[PDB]
RNA sequence: GCUUGAGUCUCGUAGAGGGGGGUAGAAUUCCAGGUGUAGCGGUGAAAUGCGUAGAGAUCUGGAGGAAUACCGGUGGCGAAGGCGGCCCCCUGGACGAAGACUGACGCUCAGGUGCGAAAGCGUGGGGAGCAAACAGGAUUAGAUACCCUGGUAGUCCACGCCGUAAACGAUGUCGACUUGGAGGUUGUGCCCUUGAGGCGUGGCUUCCGGAGCUAACGCGUUAAGUCGACCGCCUGGGGAGUACGGCCGCAAGGUUAAAACUCAAAUGAAUUGACGGGGGCCCGCACAAGCGGUGGAGCAUGUGGUUUAAUUCGAUGCAACGCG
């Protein structure tokens, strides 16, 4: 990134609704390099989610998901000798990037059974904008208020 | 009240802070604010963003006396003033003059010393 | 100093600031009477306006 | 005696040359008043400070002091220090054009005399801004500083003193000769002035360069080149431009000016490198963007230490510490 401008490796679409969006969901969602787990979490939780909200699976997911996504982000500069926090807009694929990691952080945050449960009502929270994923989005949206000042 | 109809927007841009008052053509101030005033304090009071939410704030208290027509005289200089003009006519004045008041010596005064920062 | 348009106008446009006051003229009137750097500073000025 | 040195006269030119007097316009501060309202100011961030007893902002009127934007220019004038609005008065010098006059009247100069930034001193005024001292706030390990908020002498005027500066082109004065180029500024002559031209001829000045000189760097017709006249000064670093004495000064101090002792260097210019909280360009999981760890727990293993009869020896920033 000092010299390479990169491109992107293609992921698979998830084998069930061939997303591309759900696939890097349960790839932030892996650990240890185990996606069979995974995925299997991502199906069930999102499962009942469709059976819970009655929509559909995935626009049950994209309305969820659509409640967290960053709009503008704090970011520093260390240009003039001093620390700033300038507001900067957010690209599209790391403002998804941004809405999974924080859907799937609070759902790791929670106290229920399974992860399955626990992210099925993360994103049931986000449905109606209430969760832990949606302060941390007001979070970063006070943030980049705040310091609107620098543009 | 008092229906004036025209004033004056004094606009007085510092390095450290903008300060816009909408006065009359007699030079009666009809309301002030101030960038300090409109929340950050200190590094952030002296940027666009504050002399343009300054001057937001400043259109609002003088609806009590329907201008429409307003001068714009400016002092000193600033990160302030050019974005303050703006916001005066983001705030459906009809901005009329431009004039630029910044105090010149003849060679007068001492200035100060200052800064071996 | 002035400005006055009638309404064909749009933008502000007023670049008579950067022709006199604004830029130089009140920046240098913040700081030191010394004789002594204008001197030099016109001389190191003139010297490098040079080909 | 003579005119090619020096000087006088005639006519103009440019100029922040000097001294005295007056006036003008912007701006800062203060005072009085109107509007108006919650901050202003300040900083890297803050706080001290000012402010609902109404600040800051804004308008009107007044007072006062200092300095004189733009023109403004390696532009000008002055012996040097230095001199910057405009006008008047008194006054110094320079330069140019043609002609006349005197006729070597010249050059330098130890002692001597004068002028001599700034700070400082004395007496009397003045005092807006700025600001040593000083005070407070910060910063910091400390901060008798840098930064912030105030702020007295001083800076300004009259007269006297001081008598110095990196008072510097670190280059004494006067004169003569020795290839060039580009400018600036101020005169003057000639030619269709056929315009903001062409050709010369002086004065002052800036940049670059030739020969030559120079340790080199650079200087280079304004010499640090080639010569002549007279003056001033130098003789290793420190001690020391100090002490003692003299002269001067109200004082601060100034000037003239040693020795003992001590070192074998101190110095100049240039080269190679290294370094820089100098500059430009560029890279690496260097930072950033992320994911997973270590530091916390138990154990494994290595090390330091301690213990021991011995706890064999070696490895110890990175690049020693499950290393030999």
């Amino acid at each position: 990134p000092r010299r390479r401008v990169i491109g992107q490796r293609k992921i698979l679409p998830d084998p069930k609704f061939g997303s591309e969006l759900l696939a890097k969901f349960v790839n932030i969602l892996m650990v240890d390099g185990k996606k069979s787990t995974a995925e299997s979490i991502v199906y069930s939780a999102l499962e009942t989610l469709a059976q819970r909200s009655g929509k559909s699976e995935l626009e049950a997911f994209e309305v969820a998901l659509e409640n967290v996504r960053p709009t503008v982000e704090v970011k520093s500069r260390r240009v003039g000798g001093s620390t700033y926090q300038v507001p900067v807009e957010v690209r599209p694929v790391r403002r998804n990037a941004l809405a999974m990691r924080w859907i799937v952080e609070a759902a790791r945050k929670r106290g229920d059974k399974s992860m399955a449960l626990r992210l099925a009502n993360e994103l049931s929270d986000a449905a109606e904008n209430k969760g832990t994923a949606v302060k941390k989005r007001e979070d970063v949206h006070r943030m980049a208020e705040a310091n609107k000042a620098f543009a | 009240r008092k229906q004036v109809s025209d004033g004056v927007a004094h606009i007085h841009a510092s390095f450290n802070n903008t300060i816009v008052t909408i006065t009359d053509r007699q030079g009666n101030a009809l309301g002030w604010a101030t960038a300090g005033g409109s929340g950050f304090r200190g590094s952030r009071k002296s940027t666009p963003f504050a002399a343009q939410v300054a001057a937001e704030r400043c259109a609002d208290a003088v609806k009590e006396y329907g201008i429409k027509n307003l001068e714009v005289m400016v002092k000193g200089p600033g990160p302030g003033r050019e974005s303050t003009i703006r916001a005066l006519n983001a705030a459906g004045f009809r901005i009329t003059n431009i004039t630029d008041v910044t105090p010149i010596p003849h060679n007068g005064c001492r200035p100060p010393k200052k800064r071996r920062v | 100093i002035k400005v006055r348009e009638n309404e064909p106008f749009d933008v502000a446009l007023r670049r008579f600031k950067r022709s006199c006051e604004k830029a130089g003229v009140l920046a240098e009137v913040r700081r030191r009477e010394f004789y002594e750097k204008p001197t030099t500073e016109r001389k190191r000025a003139k010297a490098s306006a040079v080909k």
